């Protein structure tokens, strides 16, 4: 009931499936990238009773509906679930037909190919969307950043790339992810509050301690020091509200939590801090270069709210960079969006419509047409 | 600025040159205002 | 407790270190050539826990005990590391007294020179062999190649070089690296096959995919209709047993892995391709050398095992060279040890003791004696 | 086994009425390896269908309990559990094992827990590995007898560890560094 | 089984490799016996 | 071959030309053998 059409900004943020227009401003669609199983059935007159509107009402139906990622290690291990996903969006929160209004796809890089093949065709049939386009996450992001020069650090909804980029120009050699999600810092969060005094294991109970991340839990750009002042530092010593009405007291996690990620030995992991995954990158990158990163040292991914995040980036890179040169990342507050926006972008760019994934193309070259020469 | 005479003048696509030129690391936003013009 | 001595045959293989005697014939040392670091500490009982006893068990030790290279680019980042790697060497392996046995040392070009100077002298206190003496690795297969005239394809350990040579002459001018090792084409492979589907980073999960490489990996002397066969070629389509107890699954990575050493593109370098190496060597060399090199187109390095080595070392050559010229290549099944062999022969050779790194002579010049007229 | 004993006919609450009831089960309940075929097994299997004494004296009838109690340690479903069963626990932790310790859990597959010492248990412990492991890889789930011992056992070995008593938590060390000192670089 | 005098000319600590390595997990055992007799 | 007879009564190190000459690129190999015997 209008012009050509809107293409279908939809951005399944690595724990949000998130989504506007092309040319939106705001992603219209946001909620959680889980699946919610009940367990008893309490014999319950009529009905009403999904097992599986997840989208975000399940939420509501946390604690007996439980919880499922289909793309959890930002990896689709099933998709009807996030087949439905989508038609949840496209019908109750896009409540919109897919067949009249384009789209492009969010993904971020790693993915066996027919992730995005099944995707695509399901898309078009189920979907029958003008004609699709799928486009990296980084990417988007990177485009979002429009510093067409320099890497971006992507440790957003629960992803982690580094992407070194040069007016648009990025080197996939010197680009990597870290597998860390705000999740995995959740994980050590349980770990560490549960063991403290604590009991605290269920999926919403999850969904309680990433909330306390993504509101209290920040770090101190410093540690060894930092740790002393732990050591008796009242201020941090503060209990919050648990949301069963409980006021979770809180102390050193706070910032204990997000801050292996310079440090896996938390976790354990024996993977290397997110900075100098940047710095190696960037030593990987041409000699000179690096001033461009030093000025273009884009981060993204919102879960990296956190205090000092930069503050951090930049101490360290001094610590590794030299001082001839002058360092500064990149990281707007709005990092969530921010891929969304350039996806909204690129897609909403008019000059760019050759690229959708047309039905009919796909149609003659089957899905493994998106491959070359497009994606 | 200029830089929207500049970009509204601009060669098409290479607004990309002028707005990060200019400080537009939001030739993204640029368009993306052109285009809630021109969605 | 026997005669004068035996020269002490030792070669650190650019991946292992390895080592006989003179007038040996098989290097009774070869091992890895990394250091390992646990991270946990479970508190364990008792001791017998090393920190670095990587030599050959470390790998024994693989996961919790990390990977430590101190030659690591063919550069000796660090030394002690390498030190007690000798030690290992000549007290559990050659479990032998250096001060008593000569011994040549292995190098390939591009040495700044207080590596061997440190090296040296060290040797000597540490060690106090009766006295060293150090010899090109390109060098050694070089002899070990015996065919005095003609270039040598040194891709051996994780080296690579192109040696042209002519009864013994070789012009360094023309003499070239390739920065590649198969540590490198390791590398692409975890690229590819883990965004193809896998996780794979770990050490020895690098341990793996060598290992997989140097039994399976190989390639097609052709690409493009040998990429349409990839398209569908189900022989190809194995899987192998990953030593996990999986199986991981093979196709065209199995040669589209090494195959980049001609195309950097694959590993994004800037390089140029083994094969035209050898001929912008060739034709730096004189005029009519080229049929020399033609007959004496010696490969070297065993990682390079691969299938049709020489198959497309010819054919691009012939792609290149003037048929009136006939080339032959030169890569003897045994190459990883004909350096060891050569190096045997020379030290071995005993119209030359004369050259061996005297701790005298060191001690009146100190280490940098070793430069001119010696090495 | 309180909630089924009591609810299929029994008023069973007491403390000591847990005292019995956890005899009765380290006594006699157990666990069939199956459980769906054991199900019909157990729709009719007249050898389980046997009453023990109740120490008052009465003779505590027991069927499908005796083994219905433990083995939802691998369906918390019957305790309602989010969790899940142990196996997979072990299973799930040996995938976040390295690549090729699996081998090393399948030879150490080291139970642990007296109580855990019903019937089968390795018994099912093997079969869902197997279920979940590849058959590339031998398994072999480890659990002496003495099991409750065995932790003082080893106990005993490393405190009786002579070359360790630097470890011991001395009156002094405690004194300067009050009990914090017991944290850092000791327990 | 030898284990018994190599273990006892074992390296002191490393009764660890030589009593598991001779199957021995109850190197815990071969202390503890060996400490009835040194406890 | 006479490749011995010539090498053993060849020049003392042109064995050099005689080995490489009667296609003993292993004089590596001949004197490494000669070694074994003389090493």
């Amino acid at each position: 009931d209008d012009e050509e059409t809107t293409a279908l900004v939809c951005d399944n943020g690595s724990g949000l499936v998130k989504a506007g227009f092309a040319g939106d401003d705001a992603p219209r669609a946001v909620f959680p990238s889980i699946v919610g199983r009940p367990r008893h059935q309490g014999v319950m007159v009529g009905m009403g009773q999904k097992d599986s509107y997840v989208g975000d009402e399940a939420q509501s139906k946390r604690g007996i509906l439980t919880l499922k990622y289909p793309i959890e290690h930002g990896i689709i291990t099933n998709w009807d679930d996030m087949e439905k996903i989508w038609h949840h969006t496209f019908y109750n929160e896009l409540r919109v037909a897919p067949e009249e209004h384009p789209t492009l796809l969010t993904e971020a890089p790693l993915n066996p190919k027919a992730n995005r093949e099944k995707m695509t065709q399901i898309m078009f049939e189920t979907f029958n969307v003008p004609a699709m386009y799928v486009a990296i996450q980084a990417v988007l992001s990177l485009y979002a950043s429009g510093r067409t020069t320099g890497i971006v650090l992507d440790s957003g909804d629960g992803v982690t790339h580094n992407v070194p980029i040069y007016e648009g120009y990025a080197l996939p050699h010197a680009i990597m992810r870290l597998d860390l999600a705000g999740r995995d810092l959740t994980d050590y969060l349980m770990k560490i509050l549960t063991e403290r005094g604590y009991s605290f294991v269920t999926t919403a109970e999850r969904e309680i301690v990433r909330d306390i991340k993504e509101k209290l839990c920040y770090v101190a750009l410093d540690f060894e020091n930092e740790m002393a002042t732990a050591a008796s530092s009242s201020s941090l010593e503060k209990s919050y509200e648990l949301p069963d009405g409980q006021v979770i007291t809180i102390g050193n996690e706070r910032f204990r939590c997000p801050e292996t990620l310079f440090q896996p030995s938390f976790i354990g992991m024996e993977s290397a801090g997110i900075h100098e995954t940047t710095y190696n990158s960037i030593m990987k990158c041409d000699i000179d270069i690096r001033k461009d990163l030093y000025a273009n040292n884009v981060l993204s991914g919102g879960t990296t709210m956190y205090p000092g995040i930069a503050d951090r980036m930049q101490k360290e890179i001094t610590a590794l960079a030299p001082s001839t040169m002058k360092i500064k990342i990149i990281a707007p507050p709005e990092r969530k969006y921010s891929v969304w926006i350039g996806g909204s972008i690129l897609a909403s760019l008019s000059t760019f419509q050759q690229m959708w994934i047309s039905k009919q193309e796909y149609d003659e070259a089957g899905p493994s047409i998106v491959h070359r020469k497009c994606f | 600025e200029d830089v929207w005479e500049i970009l509204r003048q601009a060669p098409p696509s290479e607004y990309e040159r002028i707005a990060f030129q200019y400080g537009v690391t939001d030739l993204r936003g640029m368009l993306k205002r052109l285009k809630g013009m021109r969605r």
